[PDB]
């Protein structure tokens, strides 16, 4: 049988390719590792004829450097030029770039009328992450890059962090060629993982040679895997996105809450425990979780058993292992793979969450600052237990608990349980039409980056 | 199961190094994305042409109701999440029949789809496109909210009045439309479809048979496409 | 269950690489 294998290092394979390949050591094309390049032209207030001319000339220089894809084959950079203001509009689509010449003609002739509305740069990020980058070419080493241009300094608001998290979740590495330095934005980008964005400063008039060098070599052209050490990244942007290395003393505390035999067929249960085991494998458990003050701990909890309705003397949940119950990653992984078993009971979601947070998190010694509660729901949640559950969630959100919801199957309603996940629900709430989807890259990457979004 | 397989190295090499010939090994295109509750307004456009027929209209009705059911519809006109659905049927007269505007009123859409009546008359694709643009997007009520992307679904066999095709395509392009046409038949002009698709042939779904709308695989793929 | 292999290693990866890019310079 087996769950699955371990992927080899992406950079090692790429290097082994580009030295035994009579198709790579020729000309030095800029958009290596094909990319979808989104250009969010700033058509907001404070942008006049001259400013738009300069911005379009910067875009023209960049696209002149690139090599636009002209076939079904997955290579070259495909350019989508949108213009963003209080609203967002699309001028060039990814599939519209059939040839480089016609794309350049469209960009040069692009004369979108200047607007007189505020700069909703966060709306631009959300739209680019969700809509523009929805349908993109299949590829594991494909890159998603958006070059946002900003002239009016941003403001420190929660929606900015929400949009940054959405960008990170969608797999898109932003790049803000700001005209002026705004501390609020660069602080907002400072949620650092292997897909963290950056903000530059757009100079005046000429002197764009070194500026283009900086904005191309470190961000668009290669940006990865031999990243031109004189970039400042510090090897902080490889493929196969993960969180920061062990050097980051991340004080995470994750508790998973599963479902009973009610709509958790052994197939779905196997998939959920596989996902949990993979998530643990990609974390940093404390060597001694009982007495250590730093590092991480995990717990997995199942929904209520059958003999929990007439009374509440027994735990409303089958606590499979508390936070400080396993001190070694291998032991926990083996327990999840082999020792786990269903229990054939009812759900009672709100009571389960309350008991788990009141007798698994708090009971453990030295609680971590940031703690996460994952709910893996695979069945209908009766409305009578909806409200109470949400009420409990509110309390858990007051004590600092970030929530991840994974609705599995079609039976689970999504209209009501969407709000359970912490804000923004787009990234924290996840949908899977099948259990198998839990073990696919779009969700494994989200799980890996989960410590970053919290 | 290996972490990467023959197809994974296939695409690795085809991506990092280059291509030749283009030969297409394996099948991995347009990864799309498992849909969140992002706001999407889906407009369905049905063929009133004599060729479509009666039981074909019934199968298309079943498909439309099924997709409207499966998707997580919205709850108000200005909803920022979920999705909305509308149906249009272009026939003879310029004032095409509005089966229902963009609605989340699931009972309303079900009863309307039950009460919508086949036209069975000549029609024009461009006429239907312009009528939909001027009767849903430009409609005073139930118009596509700006933050919600618009997706035009074309239940057209392809053989239909072409009058105002390039003009209709330009009008759709202006309104930031993302058409996804369905070709239900074997005698479909690929070129009018390409014009309808606004450039991309991955936005046109070719069907082996009229009842292909009911197959679970096609339903799932299309649902992921629009949502 | 067992952790699946690392995929095409050595023989397989080299075979594929010399199979695709056998038509360029
Ligand atoms: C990367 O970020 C960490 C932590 O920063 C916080 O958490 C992030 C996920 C993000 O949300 C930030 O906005 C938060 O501020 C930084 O680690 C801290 O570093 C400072 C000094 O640099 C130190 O005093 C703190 O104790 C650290 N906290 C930890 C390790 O938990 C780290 O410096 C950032 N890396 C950079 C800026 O290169
Ligand atoms: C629209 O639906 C309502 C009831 O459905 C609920 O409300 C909707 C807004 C939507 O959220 C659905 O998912 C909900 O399940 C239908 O009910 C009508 O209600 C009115 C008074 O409110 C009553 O006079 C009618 O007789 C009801 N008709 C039926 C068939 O129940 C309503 O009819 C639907 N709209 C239309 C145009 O039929
Ligand atoms: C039910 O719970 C009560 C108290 O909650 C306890 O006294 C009783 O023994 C329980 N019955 C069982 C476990 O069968
Ligand atoms: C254009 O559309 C009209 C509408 O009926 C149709 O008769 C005609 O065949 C189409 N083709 C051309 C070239 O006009």
């Amino acid at each position: 049988r087996g769950n699955r294998g371990d992927s080899i290092d992406q950079c090692a394979l790429i290097q082994s390719i580009k030295d035994k390949c009579p198709c790579c050591y020729g000309p030095l094309e800029c958009p290596v590792f094909p990319t979808e390049l989104a250009f969010a032209l700033d058509t907001s207030e404070g942008v006049n004829q001259d400013t738009f001319g300069r911005m379009r000339d910067v875009v023209l220089s960049i696209v002149n450097v690139l090599t636009i894809a002209e076939s079904n084959c997955p290579t070259g950079a495909r350019v989508a030029v949108v213009t963003y203001n209080n609203e967002v509009t699309t001028e060039i689509r990814f599939a519209d770039s059939k040839r480089k010449s016609v794309l350049l003609d469209k960009i040069k002739n692009l004369q979108v009328a200047l607007t007189s509305k505020q700069q909703s740069l966060e709306t631009a990020m959300s739209f680019v992450a969700r809509n523009t980058f929805k349908r993109v070419r299949n590829g594991f080493l494909m890159r998603k890059v958006a070059v946002f241009f900003s002239n009016t300094p941003t403001r420190a608001s929660p929606q900015l962090r929400e949009a940054v998290l959405k960008l990170s979740d969608a797999g898109i590495t932003p790049l803000f060629l700001t005209r002026q330095e705004d501390r609020q934005l660069i602080n907002a980008l400072q949620i650092n993982n292997t897909a963290v964005g950056h903000a530059l400063v757009l100079p005046a008039g000429r002197d764009l040679t070194d500026f283009l060098e900086n904005v191309l070599t470190c961000h668009v052209c290669l940006d990865i895997c031999n990243i031109d050490p004189s970039c400042g990244f510090g090897s902080w942007r490889p493929s196969f996105r993960d969180a920061a290395a062990a050097g980051s003393d991340v004080d995470i505390d994750m508790a998973f809450i599963l479902d009973s035999a009610e709509t958790t067929t052994l197939f779905q249960f196997n998939e959920m425990k596989k996902y949990i085991a993979y998530l643990v494998r990609q974390l940093d458990m404390s060597p001694d979780p009982k007495a250590s003050q730093h590092f991480a701990r995990v717990a997995v909890v199942q929904h209520a058993p059958s003999e929990s309705v007439d009374n509440a003397s027994m735990p409303p949940v089958k606590v499979e292992f508390s936070l400080t119950d396993y001190g070694s990653k291998e032991k926990l992984v083996d327990f999840l793979s082999r020792g786990m078993t269903q229990l054939q009971g009812t759900r009672a979601l709100g009571s389960a969450i309350e008991y788990t947070i009141e007798n698994v998190f708090e009971s453990a010694p030295n609680p971590r600052d940031l703690k996460i509660v994952v709910l893996m729901l695979t069945g209908e949640v009766p409305e009578q237990q909806l409200e109470e559950a949400q009420r409990v969630i509110l309390q858990a959100k007051c004590k600092g608990y970030f929530f991840v919801v994974l609705g599995i199957g079609r039976k689970v309603n999504i209209k009501e349980v969407y709000t359970f996940a912490s804000e923004p629900n787009d990234v924290f709430f996840k949908l899977v039409d099948k259990s198998t989807e839990l073990n696919e890259e779009p969700l494994m990457r989200f799980g890996r980056l989960l410590p970053s979004f919290v | 199961d290996p972490g990467l397989t023959e197809c994974d190295v296939m695409t690795y090499v085809r991506e990092t190094c280059g291509c030749c010939d283009p030969d297409l090994p394996c099948q991995t295109e347009l990864s799309v994305a498992q849909c969140t509750q992002r706001p999407v307004d889906i407009v369905f456009l049905l063929d009133g042409s004599e060729r479509l027929g009666e039981q074909n209209f019934h199968k298309a009705r079943r498909f439309v109701e099924q997709v409207a059911r499966r998707l997580t519809l919205a709850r108000r006109d200005d909803d920022p999440l979920n999705a909305r659905v509308a149906l249009l049927q272009f026939g003879g007269p310029g004032e095409q029949q509005v089966a229902f505007p963009l609605s989340h009123n699931l009972t309303a859409i079900h009863e309307a789809l039950e009460t919508t009546q086949y036209l069975n008359s000549f029609s024009h694709v461009g006429a239907g496109v312009v009528h939909a643009i001027n009767a849903i997007v430009r409609s005073p009520r139930g118009g596509a909210r700006r933050h919600a992307e618009l997706s035009f679904v074309f239940l057209t066999d392809g053989v239909t009045g072409n009058d105002s095709l390039h003009e209709s395509a330009h009008s759709m392009r202006n309104e930031n439309v993302v058409p996804t046409v369905l070709a239900l038949g074997s005698d479909v002009d690929m070129d009018v479809l390409t014009t309808l698709s606004l450039g991309d042939r991955a936005a046109v779904f070719h069907e082996k048979d009229y009842d292909s709308l009911a197959q679970p695989g096609f339903f799932d793929r299309f649902i992921r496409w629009i949502c | 269950g067992h952790q699946g292999p690392p995929g095409p290693d050595e023989c397989e990866i080299l075979d594929i690489i010399m199979k695709m890019c056998s038509c360029c310079e």
